[PDB]
């Protein structure tokens, strides 16, 4: 898409229609004459365009109106309203921009931000951008949270996020223009290699891959058409539904065979009933022939009864002889349907042991995508966020994705090595109690107007609590926290001094031995300028490899790589690193997933803020004080970096609208 | 509306595989036995038919007679008339059969004769007595 209309697309916005968001801030416009609505949408798109075409400099309202032309620049307040709404909700002037007008020296309001993960920093920058006082509290000694980059010498390798999924409407696209990230396209070719060490043949790679995708479709059919979504009171998972689909295929494979051979019996028996006719007829023919021969032996001249007997037996013999002839056209009419059927047997198996093992690699890939055993994904909802898929190829950050948080953290008040231990929110404000991670006796008290929680969902899930809420979070929020899913996947970083793989291929697979070990080191990535290969541990493997010695794991990688490339070509690695994200107490997982019994609606609960009760009973209903951001809070873009960012942009807008007022609603 | 093609997924089927924890392994093991059942019942009659197939070794070639290529004629000699009556006594109204017995008379005259000499040859008696068998 292109024009002002592409700016709306690039901002994840319908260009021809007003969002529920905009109806909220412009109830006059959206309830007014359709002409005004069209005027409004043009100013939105045009403004977005201006920002997008140059996102290194602030888009001031005056700069904006200058470029707008009549009749669109006739109503200065509609332009001011639009530009303000956009700026507030981070659709424009978000990220790292040069500020045309420097920030007011006098701040208003104090916000404490828990965690300097991307969602954290994104709100922090935005709130500071809006004239608020922000401090981020951070347990780690570095920013970025789950954006974690390895660096040593020239070696660079993301332990955390490492891919940008397409700039087609991706906010990272604006970020990349602002920050210099070396964005390198990922070539989608991926050769699998069985446990023996040798490539799957294209014939096989494709007939299994297509079965996988057909199998996925099948589950969607069970889900949406047959409403197979509950089973003995429990909710159905994607994994269960895949078994039931594979079974029903296996069941029909045998079903056809039974129908086939039961055709061969239906014919062997027509044959049998026909041979019996043919034998018994040869015996009537044997007897008549004897009889006619005996009657032709009576020498002539004979009486007429005796001449009748010859002529009669002769007609009678010829009658039976023509019957036995017609019956050997029919014996030779079934002796060949029989031969035909025997050469045309249906399929012997549904899938072979070697089929089902390459199918397991394609499942490992899903287990990777959703950081969890498919037995835990909701069948109905695991893919609820696929309409918002970005367009374009997938990319990697060749210079390490930490370059972005580090960029965002610039200019911000960040207390590192500061672990929050308790959150106190009252009708009159909030205080956050944190400790020094080095020495846990040094204790800190932070008073503030509002708290923004970007605590990972695994942290929030922890029993007993890593962080206490005073007062406790209401049940509607804690229930969503249980219900949701926080999964796990890990990485092994292999640092070599020779490039010994195919450089023109970015990623290649390893097919596992069992279904149980399908995710154990099933995929490798050649993403970096330097000689680094990167190995994935998905599915049920993820959680189990975490209790295994780093060296053993590196050993298995080497083995797998020996099998592929030969025991000679694979050196000892110079530097090795293994992630253990479920182990990390500042994460307790990698990202979230739509657990069975969960829905994308839980993601909305996760973001709804908390309002304390009144201090003095019978005093008016207070302001909300506890706000939530981070990957698990953004329904339409969970479990990603762009989604984290977006939730951070989101909470900064509502915190400002709460504590600074939204003047753009009149 | 409909599954991907070749995938088999009927309401009836899905239920029978979920009914209990091993309903899947059960129904799949019932077809394995239903199939071994047929497999050896095929090979049973494959044997029986082989046997029956052998008893017909040689076909019926020793048992054939050459063809009477005989130009059809019009006049009824007494021998041909006498053969007719006897054929009627042993073939009823199956005129084709009679024509093969008498040999040089076609069915129309065979089906004729029947009325020309009906009183003379007492055909009603003859057919009457051929009806008692």
């Amino acid at each position: 898409p292109s024009g002002v209309e592409g700016a709306a697309f690039q901002s994840r916005l319908p260009h021809d229609r007003m969002t529920s968001q905009e109806a909220a801030c412009f109830p006059d416009i959206i309830s007014g004459p359709q002409q005004t609505q069209k005027v409004f949408l043009f100013i939105r798109n045009r403004t977005l365009q201006l920002w997008l075409d140059n996102p290194k400099i602030q888009l001031t309202f005056e700069a904006t109106l200058q470029q707008l032309e009549a009749p669109y620049n006739s109503d200065t307040v509609l332009v001011h309203r639009v530009h303000s709404y956009l700026e507030r909700h981070g659709l424009i002037n978000f990220g790292i921009y040069k500020r045309i007008k420097p920030l007011p020296t006098k701040k208003t309001g104090k916000v404490i931000i828990i965690g300097s993960g991307v969602s954290g920093l994104a709100a922090a920058r935005q709130l500071q951008s809006f004239g608020m006082d922000v401090t981020l509290l951070e347990a780690r000694d570095r920013v970025g949270g789950r954006v974690a980059t390895f660096r040593k010498g020239n070696y660079v390798a993301d332990l955390g996020a490492m891919v940008v999924t397409g700039l087609g409407g991706n906010p990272m696209a604006v970020v990349s223009k602002q920050v210099n990230m070396e964005l390198a396209k990922i070539k989608q070719k991926c050769p699998l290699y069985e446990a023996n060490g040798q490539a799957v043949p294209k014939e096989k790679d494709e007939m299994v891959e297509q079965e996988f995708n057909r199998l996925l479709e099948a589950t969607s059919y069970l889900s949406h058409q047959l409403d197979f979504n509950v089973l003995n009171n429990k909710p159905v998972s994607l994994g269960q539904a895949l078994e039931v689909v594979i079974q029903l295929q296996e069941k029909h494979v045998k079903d056809e065979q039974i129908e086939h051979w039961k055709k061969i019996v239906k014919t062997q028996e027509e044959l049998k009933e026909l041979l019996n006719k043919m034998v018994n007829l040869k015996e009537k023919i044997k007897e008549l022939h004897q009889q006619y021969k005996e009657a032709s032996e009576v020498k002539p001249p004979r009486d007429i009864t005796a001449e009748f007997l010859v002529k009669s037996k002769h007609r009678d013999l010829t009658a039976l002889c023509k019957e036995y002839d017609e019956l050997a056209e029919t014996q030779g009419k079934l002796e060949e349907k029989l031969q035909e059927l025997e050469a045309n047997p249906p399929s012997d198996v549904y899938l072979s042991s070697r089929d089902r093992q390459i199918l397991d690699w394609h499942f490992a890939n899903l287990e990777f995508a959703n950081a969890t055993p498919l037995s835990t994904l909701s069948l109905k909802h695991w893919d609820q966020d696929d309409d918002f898929e970005f367009t374009g190829s997938h990319l990697t950050v060749r210079n390490g994705y930490s370059c972005v948080p580090v960029a965002l953290a610039e200019g911000l008040d960040i207390k590192l090595n500061t672990a929050v231990r308790q959150v106190r929110y009252t009708a009159s404000g909030c205080e956050v109690i944190a400790v020094n991670t080095r020495s846990t006796s040094q204790t800190f008290i932070y008073k503030c107007d509002a708290v923004l929680c970007t605590l990972p969902l695994g942290v929030l899930k922890q029993q007993p609590p890593a962080v206490q809420f005073v007062p406790p979070l209401p049940e509607w929020k804690t229930s969503a926290v249980q219900r949701m899913g926080f999964g796990n996947l890990n990485k092994v970083v292999l640092c070599f001094d020779r490039v010994f793989w195919d450089p023109s291929v970015n990623l290649f697979g390893h097919v596992g031995s069992t279904t149980a070990s399908r995710g154990e080191l099933f995929l490798f990535w050649n993403l970096y300028k330097a000689p680094i290969l990167l190995a994935l541990v998905a599915g049920e493997a993820a959680g189990i490899m975490e209790n295994i010695s780093d060296d053993v794991i590196v050993g298995r990688c080497l083995a797998i790589l020996k099998g592929i490339f030969g025991s000679s070509a694979v050196p000892q690695p110079k530097e090795t690193v293994v992630s253990r994200w479920r182990a990390d107490p500042w994460a307790r997982g990698s990202y979230s997933y739509v657990a069975a019994g969960s829905s994308g609606n839980d993601y909305d609960l996760m973001a709804q803020p908390i309002t304390p009760g009144p201090s003095i009973p019978g005093a008016p209903q207070p302001i909300p004080r506890l706000f939530f951001a981070g990957e698990h809070t953004i329904r339409n873009y969970p479990a990603t970096v762009h989604g984290a960012l977006l939730s951070g942009l989101r909470e900064a807008g509502r915190i400002a609208d709460q504590f600074l007022g939204a003047m753009y609603t009149l | 509306r409909k599954p991907p093609k070749g995938m088999f997924l009927s309401q009836e089927d899905v239920e029978a595989v979920s009914a209990n924890a091993t309903a899947a392994t059960t129904v799949l093991r019932q077809l394995d036995m239903e199939l071994v059942s047929v497999k050896r019942q095929i090979q049973n009659i494959k044997q029986t038919n082989s046997a029956l197939k052998e008893k017909l070794d040689g076909g019926i070639e020793p048992y054939r007679l050459p063809e009477v290529i005989q130009k059809c004629n019009a006049r009824w000699t007494t021998e041909e008339q006498l053969l007719a009556v006897q054929a009627i006594r042993k073939y009823g109204r199956d005129f084709q059969a009679i024509s093969d017995v008498i040999g040089n008379k076609s069915v129309v005259q065979v089906k004729n004769f029947f009325v020309n000499y009906r009183r003379r040859f007492n055909i009603d008696e003859v057919l009457q007595e051929w009806e008692a068998e």
